[PDB]
């Protein structure tokens, strides 16, 4: 848990504005998703994340 | 991100993402070295637990065993 | 209890003439024939109605998936031959299960060949 | 210092007097006849039933039955006025503090039910004692059954007189205790 | 294989023997009851475990007790038909 | 003869079975007494008594059905708004069912007419009455009187036949006589009788109502005396079913009368043909199936199949006047007969098993392994195929890949044979509508229809697998080699051989009831969603159609989430928000009660009787402590009874849940 | 960029959720056919016999399985039991303590742990 918060997460940004922000559990790497468009779990071209 | 749930949309809750990397590849490799150490030690421990204690070691193994001086005291202090 | 579909003349001669049962076939020949059949057939379900069915290639993906299926079933056959060890294909005085292992290895080779041949026919034609 | 905000909405009495031990002194509750939610709820009941009533003919029997229903609703409104309801729901409450002297108290129904339930149990036990046979349980001896049923009225005295005189309970060494848990 | 044990409370009914579907039980002479006979289980290796013997036993608690041993099952105790373990 | 009809056995409960003669020593005796009540085969005395009991009980049940019909008729004559429904059926909901004004139950009666408040009935009896030319209250009075007279007659006949029939009685065994007289005199000579009834009372009446004279000059024209109208007054050429009656939105009753006449003629001619026709092949069936349980199973299967045909033919082959627009009536008429089809099919399987255990089976039981094995394979194949197309669509829609799912706008599985099945109906290229309501439009079958039909096939095949496995493996099995001696219904053979729980044919029915229920719950949902989405609904004057579900089926029913959201959640808003709403309060309450009963069944389904027996003993300790000894010793329910109670509560609760869910929604929408 | 950790994922996720599970399943089905398979729960394995004998070879655990182990001076116990039975022996009873105990120890249960005959 500590690693995934360190690497695949946004603790450095959530700590600044915790009330409206949302933490990240870890990235999503699943080849079954759409290789096109953008999943509802990612900010367009950015990687996929879980709260 | 396409939010779901009433509260996220009606409060504007957002999930910030760092534009940096988080951990560099060197740090991940440093963690993976110790993870591999844990892995090797855990495989060894699994082997030892699977095979269990060998009582017949006193017939073949060298040495003569040892009971630590506190273990003797704990033996004779009671139970 | 004899039925037409298993004990009739046609059924008996069809089962006996299968690659798994045909008389006079070396184990590698049975493996090669079965593998060619499987590899040629297995390409279709992937290159069509697959995840990349509409891509410009749409067939090399199917070729890779069919070869993967052939390899997986060949690995399963190797597990079977190293655990059950059928001895009906071993020649006299050989390591038990050697005939079955040879058949499975040549099934893998034949699956590769049949998959490649189906892909070649699809691309060329 | 405003206990309402200190405790997240709930309010505390803050006074230690015996006069507040009654349910009627609670600040959560309020008499129904002067509660806004009670008025709104029963007005909505009247409005809905009346709106249903207008849908039918004037001289029909359904109109008369709806008039009777409206009278029942208004009687319910005036009858529950002395009953306590919460200052936010308007639904009258049932008092389970043993008050014995409030509208909607649970002491009177408890007493009535306990009497009649003890009556039922005593009649059944008397019949089982006086008919120590399986044949009398499938083919009920109706005269004896109704005799026990009528005799059950004195259960609160007869049952206690049997309890103290050793005629209700039985020592554990006379009934099957249960499965064995040891022997070796 | 299961474990079928016969206890002294047996009264020589022979009902347990008759109810057994694989001839596990038999009647042996004895002197602990008016029937001068008690049950025995010389062939519990054929005991499937149906417990019909326990159903048929009329003593207060069964004079014959079948103890199931699932980590012990053999081909006879499982009633295997399609498959041979020998 | 009748001097032996004595009440001396009324007090002696359990007399009929010699296993209950020992007396009620335990509470299991009560349940056994109730279980063996109608099991005439195992009851005391000779075989002649079995025949007498069976025939007289049939007559008694027939009297019961006649009494039910009489009750419906009296409700229609004296407790209904059938008058205003006759005058204006398109604005008045049928109602022959009131509720007393007690405990506020008055909230259940709702506005059906300006002078009537009551519970909207969905039995379709009003449409039946109108199709039966019943206009005045006197006609319903005399229908009720005739049904009561029939009840008394059948009751008296059941009473008499217990002593008219004797040890020498043999008329029930004369199967040639039964088949011939039944076929000819009933299917032929009574079908033509009903054709006569229609030609002489419906066509004189129903055209008069459709001609706009609901007055019918009172009795001056309605009371027959209309031989100047001609039998085929308004056939309008065409073909029967191609052109519906524009006024009542149904097939013209002249065509129905002609149908009944021709069907009676056909049945009479078949009875004449049976003097010399194809035989000597069903002859082994002829000799080996002369028994009560086999003929009972055959008749149950036949009647259930006829029930499902009725369910599918009562909805979009409209026969009854003003019935196609009455959507709750259509829904009920389909779904009730669907459920009865399922239940009677299950009963047919059960009695097939009973016949196998009592009588001697036939040749097909000897290759039972190939049969019940290819059935297993086909069940697995169509389960791993039909359902998973739903799982595939669901997963790929969740992944955001709608172009990879099985839909019409995607990889599409065309219903080839159904799309080429324009043979049925073969109507003209448009729709029919009566009054803001769609009468029938052809169901355009696409991918979702294909998948749901395959789901139906899979569920049917699994239920059939359970039934045929119970039937074929009744006498013996590779697992237990003496199942015949164990009887028809038994909990198990013991924990041996790994475990032998639920090998009896009774337990096979126990599982088959669950699987039939699951089979036609999907049928009910498919019908309920498809009709709303694609057939029923309002209209627009510009020929545009606004259905009730707004075409949700073709876009949502391709995924399980679509069924959960657009059917069990969005269409459950009517039932869930039904408190204090006059008509639909009982439906919301019954929805809640059905959930409670269904969950309550699980206590019996999941638990064994030994735990309950030990708990009962613990309680009996406290009872014995206070000198309260029940000499009918309390015993927990037997294993078979526990399973039966669990199954009954499960099916009842689930059926009630669906019942409320569909009926409340259709009553609100209409 | 916020990515660039997916370079690790594209190797690890396929590896540990496909290659490792498949290798583990194949190794497990291979292990299932060893004579040592599940030797701690499956009766009649060779290693179980060797472990039991190894325990019995230890000087402390020689007489560990005997339910009667513990009697420091069994001769004294037997003599006292015989003396106590002599004073209570019924009339001219011919049963001694020694043969009574000998026949009370010898029961007839041939089908007990008969699985100690294959491995
Ligand atoms: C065909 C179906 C399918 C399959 C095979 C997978 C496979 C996978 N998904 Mg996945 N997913 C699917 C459908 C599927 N998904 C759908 C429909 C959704 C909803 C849109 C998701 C949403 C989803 C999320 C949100 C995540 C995954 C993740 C994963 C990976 C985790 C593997 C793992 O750690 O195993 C471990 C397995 C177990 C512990 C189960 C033991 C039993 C794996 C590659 C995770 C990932 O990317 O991991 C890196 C992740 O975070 N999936
Ligand atoms: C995860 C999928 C998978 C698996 C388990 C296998 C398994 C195997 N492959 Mg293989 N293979 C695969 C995908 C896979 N293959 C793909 C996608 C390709 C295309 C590049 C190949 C091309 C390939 C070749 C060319 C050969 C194998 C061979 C083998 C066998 C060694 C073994 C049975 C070898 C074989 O069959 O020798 C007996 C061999 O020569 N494979
Ligand atoms: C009869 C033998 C044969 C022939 C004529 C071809 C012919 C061709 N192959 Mg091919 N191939 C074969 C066997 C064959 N292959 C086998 C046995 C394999 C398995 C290793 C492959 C794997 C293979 C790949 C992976 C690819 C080809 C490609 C090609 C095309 C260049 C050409 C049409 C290439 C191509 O054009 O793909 C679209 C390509 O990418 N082949
Ligand atoms: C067998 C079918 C059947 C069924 C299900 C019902 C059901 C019902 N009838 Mg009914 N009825 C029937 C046959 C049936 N009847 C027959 C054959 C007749 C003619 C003799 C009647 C004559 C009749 C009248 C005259 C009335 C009912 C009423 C009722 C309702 C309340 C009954 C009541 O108060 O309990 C009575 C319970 C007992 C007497 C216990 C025994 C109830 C829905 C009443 C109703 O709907 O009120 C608005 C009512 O007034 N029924
Ligand atoms: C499905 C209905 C049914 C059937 C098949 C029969 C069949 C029979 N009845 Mg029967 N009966 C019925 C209903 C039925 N009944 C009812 C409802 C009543 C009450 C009115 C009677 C009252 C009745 C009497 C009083 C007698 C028969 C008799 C008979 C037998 C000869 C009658 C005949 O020719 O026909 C025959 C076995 C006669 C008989 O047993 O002949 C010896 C006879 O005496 N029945
Ligand atoms: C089987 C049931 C049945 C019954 C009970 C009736 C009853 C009746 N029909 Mg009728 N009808 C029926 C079926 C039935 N119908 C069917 C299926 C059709 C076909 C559409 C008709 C068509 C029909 C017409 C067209 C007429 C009737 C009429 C009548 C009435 C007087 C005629 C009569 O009784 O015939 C008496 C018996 C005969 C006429 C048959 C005699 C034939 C002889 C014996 C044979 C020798 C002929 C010779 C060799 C040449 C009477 C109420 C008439 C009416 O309106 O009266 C009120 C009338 O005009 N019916
Ligand atoms: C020749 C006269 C005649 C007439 C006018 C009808 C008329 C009718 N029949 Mg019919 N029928 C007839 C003879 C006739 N039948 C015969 C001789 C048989 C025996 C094979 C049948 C067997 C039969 C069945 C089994 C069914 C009908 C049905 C129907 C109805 C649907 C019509 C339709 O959609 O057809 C389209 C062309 C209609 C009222 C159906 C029905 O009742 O719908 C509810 C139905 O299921 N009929
Ligand atoms: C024409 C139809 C018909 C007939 C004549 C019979 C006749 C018979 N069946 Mg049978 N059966 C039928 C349909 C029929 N069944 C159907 C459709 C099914 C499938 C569910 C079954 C399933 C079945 C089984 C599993 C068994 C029988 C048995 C029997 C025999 C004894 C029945 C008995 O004593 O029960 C006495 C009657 C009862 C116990 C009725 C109790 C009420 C039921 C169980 C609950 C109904 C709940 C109700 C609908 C909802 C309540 C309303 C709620 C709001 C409160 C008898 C030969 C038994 C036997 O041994 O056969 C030889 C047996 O084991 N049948
Ligand atoms: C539908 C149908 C059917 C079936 C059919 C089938 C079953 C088919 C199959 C088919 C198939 C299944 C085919 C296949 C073929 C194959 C092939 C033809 C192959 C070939 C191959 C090759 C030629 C290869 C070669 C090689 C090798 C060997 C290795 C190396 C490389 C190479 C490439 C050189 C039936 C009769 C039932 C009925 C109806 C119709
Ligand atoms: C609860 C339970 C019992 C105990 C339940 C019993 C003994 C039911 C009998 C209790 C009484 C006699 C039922 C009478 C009806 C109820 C008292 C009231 C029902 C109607 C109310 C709504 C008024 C079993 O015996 C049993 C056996 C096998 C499998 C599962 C179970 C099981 O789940
Ligand atoms: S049934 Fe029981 S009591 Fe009777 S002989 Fe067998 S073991 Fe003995
Ligand atoms: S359990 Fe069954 S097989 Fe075993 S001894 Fe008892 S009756 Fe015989
Ligand atoms: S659990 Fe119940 S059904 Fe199963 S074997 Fe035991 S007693 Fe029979």
């Amino acid at each position: 848990n500590l690693y995934h918060i360190a690497s695949n997460a946004n603790y450095s940004l959530w700590v600044k504005n915790p009330i409206p922000s949302m933490p990240i559990a870890h990235n999503i790497w699943d080849p079954h998703f759409t290789n096109s468009t953008s999943t509802p779990y990612s900010h367009t071209i950015i990687t996929t994340i879980l709260i | 991100r396409v939010p779901g749930g009433k509260r996220t949309q009606e409060l504007g809750l957002v999930i910030p993402m760092a534009d940096e990397d988080g951990l560099t590849d060197g740090q991940v490799a440093g963690l993976f070295v110790i993870a591999l150490v844990v892995f090797i030690s855990a495989m060894d421990l699994a082997k030892t637990m699977y095979n269990g204690i060998n009582p017949a070691k006193f017939k073949t193994s060298k040495g003569k065993g040892y009971i630590s001086p506190l273990v003797k005291r704990y033996i004779e202090n009671g139970f | 209890v004899i039925t037409l579909t298993e004990n009739g003349l046609f059924a008996k001669q069809f089962l006996s003439a299968l690659a798994f049962y045909r008389e006079g076939l070396k184990p590698w020949q049975r493996g090669l024939e079965i593998g060619m059949a499987h590899g040629y057939f297995l390409i279709g379900p992937f290159t069509s109605l697959g995840p990349l069915r509409n891509t410009p290639e749409a067939a090399t993906v199917g070729l890779l998936c069919g070869c993967a299926i052939v390899g997986i079933v060949s690995i399963g056959g190797l597990i079977f031959g190293s655990t059950i060890k059928p001895t009906r294909f071993d020649k006299d005085g050989d390591k038990p299960g050697a005939g079955f292992i040879e058949m499975i290895n040549w099934h893998a080779v034949g699956g590769l060949g049949g998959a490649g041949f189906a892909h070649a026919l699809i691309t060329v034609f | 210092a405003k206990p309402l905000e200190m405790f997240g909405g709930v309010d505390i009495d803050l006074e230690d007097t015996p006069a507040h031990w009654t349910i009627k002194a609670s600040p959560v509750l309020e008499p129904c006849k002067d509660n806004k939610k009670f008025h709104k709820k029963l007005k909505d009941e009247l409005y809905k039933v009346k709106k249903n009533q207008q849908k039918f003919a004037e001289g029909s029997a359904a109109y008369a039955r709806f008039n009777k229903k409206i009278k029942m609703i208004e009687l319910r409104e005036t009858a529950y006025g002395d009953r306590l309801c919460g200052k936010k729901d308007g639904l009258p409450r049932t008092i389970a503090t043993g008050e014995w002297n409030v509208r909607g108290s649970a002491m009177w129904p408890a007493a009535i039910f306990l009497y009649i339930a003890g009556w039922i149990g005593w009649a059944g036990r008397s019949y089982l004692i006086r008919t120590n046979d399986a044949a009398k349980e499938i083919n009920i001896d109706v005269p004896l059954a109704v005799t026990c049923m009528a005799s059950g009225f004195s259960w609160p005295v007869a049952a206690w007189q049997e309890i103290v005189n050793g005629e209700m309970a039985v020592p554990n060494d006379q009934i099957h205790n249960g499965g064995p848990w040891n022997q070796s | 294989s299961h474990a079928v044990k016969i206890y002294d409370t047996c009264i020589g009914c022979t009902l347990c023997v008759r109810a057994c579907p694989t001839d596990v039980l038999e009647m042996v002479p004895a002197s602990i009851n008016a029937a001068k006979q008690v049950a025995s289980s010389p062939r519990v290796e054929d005991c499937v475990g149906c417990k019909r013997c326990e159903t048929a036993c009329p003593t207060d608690f069964l004079s014959i007790r079948v103890y199931l041993q699932d980590n012990e099952e053999t081909q006879y105790s499982l009633g295997l038909d399609l498959v041979d373990w020998s | 003869i009748f001097r032996y009809i004595n009440t001396t056995l009324w007090a002696k409960a359990g007399h009929f079975n010699k296993a209950l003669s020992k007396g009620a020593k335990t509470t299991t005796w009560i349940w056994n007494l109730h279980d063996y009540a109608h099991d005439f085969d195992i009851q005391q005395r000779s075989t002649g008594l079995i025949a007498r009991k069976v025939f007289s009980s049939n007559l008694a049940h027939l009297s019961l059905v006649f009494f039910w019909i009489s009750g419906m008729h009296l409700h229609g004559a004296y407790l209904s708004n059938y008058d205003i429904w006759l005058k204006d059926p398109k604005s008045i909901t049928p109602s022959s069912h009131l509720a007393y004004s007690l405990i506020g139950q008055d909230i259940l009666n709702s506005y059906t007419s300006e002078y009537f408040s009551g519970i909207t009935i969905t039995s379709g009896f009003f449409q039946l009455y109108r199709s039966e030319g019943i206009i005045t209250q006197s006609q319903l009075k005399y229908a009720c009187a005739t049904s009561l007279i029939a009840t008394l007659i059948c009751l008296s006949g059941s009473y008499l036949h217990m002593q008219l029939m004797s040890k020498f009685t043999s008329f029930y065994k004369k199967f040639q006589s039964l088949s011939q007289d039944h076929l000819i005199i009933i299917f032929g000579s009574r079908s033509t009788s009903l054709s006569a009834h229609q030609i002489h009372k419906m066509l004189p009446a129903n055209p008069l109502l459709d001609s706009g004279i609901s007055k019918p000059s009172i009795l001056q024209v309605i009371s027959n005396s209309l031989s100047y109208t001609l039998a085929l007054f308004s056939t309008n050429l065409s073909s029967t079913g191609k052109l519906l009656n524009p006024s009542t939105r149904s097939v013209f009753l002249s065509q129905v009368a002609a149908h009944h006449k021709t069907t009676g003629v056909v049945f009479i001619t078949l009875g004449l043909i049976r003097f010399l026709t194809m035989y000597k092949s069903q002859f082994s069936i002829l000799t080996s199936y002369i028994d009560y349980h086999i003929v009972l199973s055959i008749n149950l299967a036949l009647i259930a199949s006829l029930s499902i045909i009725v369910a599918d033919h009562l909805t979009r082959t409209p026969i009854y006047p003003h019935k196609s627009t009455s959507y709750p009536t259509i829904l009920c008429l389909s779904i009730h007969h669907a459920w009865l089809s399922g239940f009677l099919i299950i009963g047919s399987g059960a009695h097939a098993s009973i016949f196998n255990l009592l009588g001697s089976p036939t040749s097909e039981i000897r290759h039972r392994d190939p049969i019940y094995s290819h059935l297993i394979w086909v069940c697995i194949a169509i389960g791993l195929h039909s359902f998973s197309l739903y799982c595939h669509n669901d997963t790929l829609e969740a992944l955001g890949r709608p172009e990879d799912i099985f839909h019409d706008n995607s990889i599409q599985l065309k219903a080839i044979f159904a799309k080429q099945s324009f043979l049925r109906a073969e109507l003209q290229p448009d729709i029919e509508m009566l009054d803001k309501k769609i009468i029938r439009i052809t169901q355009e079958l696409g991918t979702a229809d294909f998948i749901v039909h395959h789901i139906h096939a899979f569920t049917i095949h699994v239920t059939l697998l359970i039934l045929s496995k119970g039937v074929l493996y009744a006498r013996n099995s590779r697992f237990v080699s003496d199942k015949l001696e164990l009887g028809f219904t038994y909990p198990c053979d013991g924990p041996g051989r790994g475990g032998t729980c639920q090998i009896s044919p009774w337990d096979h029915l126990f599982s088959a009831v669950f699987w039939m229920y699951n089979c036609l719950n999907v049928v009910t949902f498919h019908y309920f969603w498809k009709m709303q989405s694609d057939v029923w609904g309002f209209v627009s004057i510009q020929k545009h159609i606004s259905h009730y579900s707004q075409g949700d089926f073709s876009v949502n029913s391709i995924t399980i989430n679509g069924w959960l959201r657009n059917l069990l959640w969005s269409e459950a808003s009517q039932v869930i928000q039904s408190y204090a709403l006059s008509s639909i309060c009982p439906y919301g309450f019954i929805f809640l009660i059905g959930h409670f009963i269904w969950a309550f069944s699980l206590m019996f389904l999941f638990s064994g009787r030994a735990y309950w027996q030990e708990l009962i003993e613990s309680i009996l300790w406290s009872h014995h402590k206070l000198k309260i000894i029940p000499h009918i010793q309390p015993r927990a329910l037997s294993i078979s009874q526990g399973r039966a109670v669990g199954f009954i509560h499960y099916t009842l609760g689930g059926i009630g849940s669906t019942w409320a869910f569909i009926i409340s929604r259709l009553l609100v929408l209409t | 960029k916020y990515g660039d950790q997916r370079k690790f994922a594209a190797v690890l996720v396929p590896l540990t959720t496909l290659v490792f599970p498949a290798v583990a399943m194949g190794m497990f089905v291979l292990y299932s056919f060893q004579e040592d398979a599940f030797w701690r729960i499956v009766p009649g394995t060779k290693r179980a016999r060797e472990l039991d004998e190894a325990w019995r070879e230890h000087p402390l655990f020689a007489n560990s399985k005997d339910p009667l182990d513990g009697l420091i001076n069994p001769d004294d116990y037997e003599k006292g039991l015989e003396e106590a039975w002599e004073r209570a022996k019924p009339a001219g009873s011919t049963v001694t303590v020694k043969d009574k105990l000998k026949q009370l120890s010898k029961q007839n249960n041939p089908h007990w742990e008969s699985w100690r005959a294959m491995s």
